[PDB]
């Protein structure tokens, strides 16, 4: 969890398994992704002021 | 953190992946369909390769998670579905033989041919005349002598293909750990690791069997009586106790019984319901028809189609220099993306056609949030169930009393009742023992009991035993007469409509007792029943997070398929049947053989 006010962006290495993942391997993805807003989509992927 | 989070965490990320390479993939083959361009071929693809290969080293590096080790029984399932779909344990030429196989399958099947004899200046394929002469045609001869073309053009080339196909199979089978090819075909309703729910692979074919068995009284009716009928058009070409021809079925496959309904109607003075006169004069065009459907769905409970669905749902094609199929599809791309691909006209068959894909929609509209491994049914057959329960409820009479496009004068007794009951049985029950015996056959020619120079010897046996239908004209070994088929030509289940069939009868009777309907069976609707709306939508959300028969009992209370429900449903039927066939031997013999 983060906390009040904050602007945590960053495409970094995401710890998800219980191997200490400083590099890269298996079961070693990032915590922010691309969005996609598109006009077709719907209901998770609509853009919102 | 250990191998559960490990496990939960390569999932998500699979799954997240997986939505949107399918979206695209879909994305891709939709506009492929609803426009035929060079780009939009390479497009599709593209996108189809490309959603392949992520499939696959997915489920490479998926291998080296053990499913001993997870308590969820949910992220177990996926592991495991990941490992088995996607990998590959052929060797690479194998692999290669069985595509080529495929596609030269595909390539005969699509183009095949037959024309008139001494004369090849112009020939047609299957689907523009073939049909419609075996629909229409009302000539014995001309009609015998096509279909026995046919099988000699189709049967005689793709043997060496199916054996090889059948061996290639085999192979696999032994390459894995299931009995055959056909055991694996039926491991897919196969449920472990649940006390209490537990299945077995072969459990299908004695289930299927005993729903044979009780069927077989209105089936051998059925029989009886278009045999009894057809007697006063064809006296000379059909045994008055005997077996009718394979080619007097009103379609080259003998599939269903519908094309002969007129010939052999039981009472052709009297009304019908002709929907498709009050359509056209009071200006019912596909608009209106999806506007209808849209409320029909509302009113059992159902959420409206929403915008997205409606902008990329297609009504009615373009035309002029844009051509599209018009096969009926119902698309599921994901991302909360619904689309429709069909050619829509004024009809009441096309209205029954789209309450089928609105249905099918809404079904795969229950499981938007749920994950996307889990966005499916558990069995093949409840998907089609789904789809074709809502179309059973609109075609009711009622349903077109309360809209007015049926006269509110018009009136049901005996006759009119007994006319669409046997329509329907035609209709459904026609290809049920077909279906059976084609399973059976499959799994016999999948195990590898049956000897492969005695196929066409054991094929010909089966007809003549349990599908009470002799050849006009018998083919040796060089013949391969299943493959003739769709659906043995591309290797799909045979049994999917038979328990379809009973899913969607069991799903209609439990949702006319919670609605409390009165009457006959077949005078139902559950349009102003939301009970029965809350009952569906139990089952529509489990998806394959939940056991089949958990989910059936859920609506209908019972933990296997049952036909009582289709016996109930055509009981005035039988007794109408039977009442006709007082003086109609009922049975098939053997000995009997129209070629002396
Ligand atoms: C493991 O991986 C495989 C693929 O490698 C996945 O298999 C696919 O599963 C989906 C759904 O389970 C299949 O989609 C359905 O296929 C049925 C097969 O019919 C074939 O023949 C008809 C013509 O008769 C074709 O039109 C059709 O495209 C198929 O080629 C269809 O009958 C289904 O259509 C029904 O539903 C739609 C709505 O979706 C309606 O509009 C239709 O009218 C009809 O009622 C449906 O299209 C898909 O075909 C499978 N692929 C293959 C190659 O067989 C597994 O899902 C996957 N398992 C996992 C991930 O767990
Ligand atoms: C099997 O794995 C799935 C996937 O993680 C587990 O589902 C998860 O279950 C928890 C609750 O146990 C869900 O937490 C939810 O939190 C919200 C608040 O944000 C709360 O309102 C909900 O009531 C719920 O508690 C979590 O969202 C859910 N995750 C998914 C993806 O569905 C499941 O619990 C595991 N099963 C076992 C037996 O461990
Ligand atoms: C189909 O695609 C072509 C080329 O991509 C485009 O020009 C056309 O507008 C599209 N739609 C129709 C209906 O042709
Ligand atoms: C869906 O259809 C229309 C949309 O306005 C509305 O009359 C109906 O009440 C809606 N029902 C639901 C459940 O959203
Ligand atoms: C005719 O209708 C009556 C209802 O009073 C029913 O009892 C009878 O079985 C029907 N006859 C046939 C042949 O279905």
């Amino acid at each position: 969890k983060l906390k009040p006010f904050e602007r945590d962006i960053s495409t970094e290495i995401y710890q998800a398994g219980n191997k200490p993942c400083k590099g890269k391997g298996p079961n070693c993805y990032f915590p922010l992704q691309s969005y996609g807003f598109r006009p077709t989509y719907g209901v998770g992927h609509q853009p919102y002021r | 953190s250990t191998i559960e989070e490990q496990a939960k965490t390569f999932l998500d990320k699979f799954n997240h992946e997986a939505e949107d390479l399918f979206y695209q993939s879909s994305l891709a083959s939709w506009n492929y369909n609803t426009n035929i361009t060079e780009e939009n071929v390479q497009n599709m693809n593209n996108a189809g390769d490309k959603w392949s290969a992520f499939l696959k080293e997915q489920s490479t590096l998926a291998q080296m998670y053990p499913l001993q080790e997870i308590q969820n029984l949910t992220v177990k399932l996926q592991l495991q579905a990941l490992q088995q779909n996607g990998s590959s344990v052929l060797s690479e030429d194998k692999s290669k033989r069985l595509n080529t196989i495929l596609n030269t399958m595909s390539t005969i099947y699509s183009t095949g041919k037959v024309c008139n004899p001494d004369n090849p200046q112009e020939c047609l394929l299957l689907e523009p005349g073939l049909n419609e002469i075996m629909a229409n045609s009302l000539d014995y001869n001309e009609r015998l002598w096509a279909w026995e073309s046919w099988r000699s053009e189709v049967g005689k080339q793709l043997r060496p293909l199916y054996e090889e196909y059948v061996v290639l199979k085999n192979e696999m089978a032994r390459a894995n750990h299931y009995e055959d090819y056909g055991d694996y075909w039926r491991g897919d309703y196969e449920v472990n690791g649940v006390d209490g729910y537990d299945y077995s692979r072969g459990q299908l074919i004695e289930d299927v069997e005993h729903t044979f068995e009780e069927i077989k009284p209105l089936y051998e009716h059925l029989h009886a009586y278009v045999r009894a009928k057809l007697m006063n058009a064809y006296p000379s070409y059909i045994s008055p106790i005997g077996c009718l021809p394979a080619h007097l079925l009103g379609d080259m496959w003998g599939r269903f019984w519908t094309n002969l309904y007129s010939l052999t109607v039981p009472f052709g003075q009297k009304p019908n319901i002709d929907v498709t006169d009050a359509m056209v004069d009071q200006a019912w065009d596909a608009q209106r028809i999806f506007k209808e459907a849209e409320k029909f769905f509302v009113s059992v409970g159902l959420p409206n189609m929403t915008q997205g669905f409606w902008e990329n749902s297609m009504l009615t094609d373009p035309g002029n220099v844009q051509k599209a199929v018009c096969h009926p599809t119902a698309w599921d791309l994901g991302k909360g993306d619904f689309r429709i691909l069909m050619c829509t006209k004024v009809t009441m068959d096309d209205f029954l056609t789209a309450h089928h894909e609105m249905g099918h929609i809404q079904y795969d509209m229950a499981y938007a949030a749920q994950p996307f491994l889990l966005r499916n049914g558990a069995n093949e057959g409840f998907h089609e169930a789904v789809g074709e329960i809502m179309s059973l409820s609109a075609a009711t009479p009622k349903h077109l009393k309360s809209i007015g496009l049926l006269s509110p004068d018009f009136q049901e007794d005996n006759e009119t009742e007994i006319n669409f009951l046997l329509k329907q049985a035609l209709t459904i029950v026609g290809t049920l023992p077909f279906t059976y015996m084609l399973e059976k056959w499959r799994w016999m020619v999948f195990k590898g009991e049956i000897p492969k120079d005695q196929w066409m010897k054991k094929w010909w046996e089966m007809k003549r035993e349990i599908v009470g239908v002799v050849e006009p004209v018998p083919h040796d070994e060089t013949y391969c007469d299943p493959a003739s088929l769709f659906h043995v030509s591309n290797d799909y289940s045979f049994i999917r409509y038979y328990t379809r069939t009973l899913y969607q009868f069991q799903f209609q009777e439990a949702l006319c007792q919670a609605a409390k309907h009165e009457g006959p069976l077949h005078k139902c609707d559950i349009s102003n029943s939301t009970e029965a709306g809350q009952k569906l939508f139990n089952m529509l959300r489990l998806g394959k997070s939940e056991p089949w028969t958990l989910a059936l009992e859920n609506v209908v209370g019972a933990k296997n398929m049952n036909v009582r429900p289709l016996l109930n449903y055509f009981e005035p039927l039988f007794t109408w049947l039977k009442d006709q066939n007082k003086n109609s031997f009922v049975g098939w013999s053997t000995d009997w053989s129209p070629y002396a």
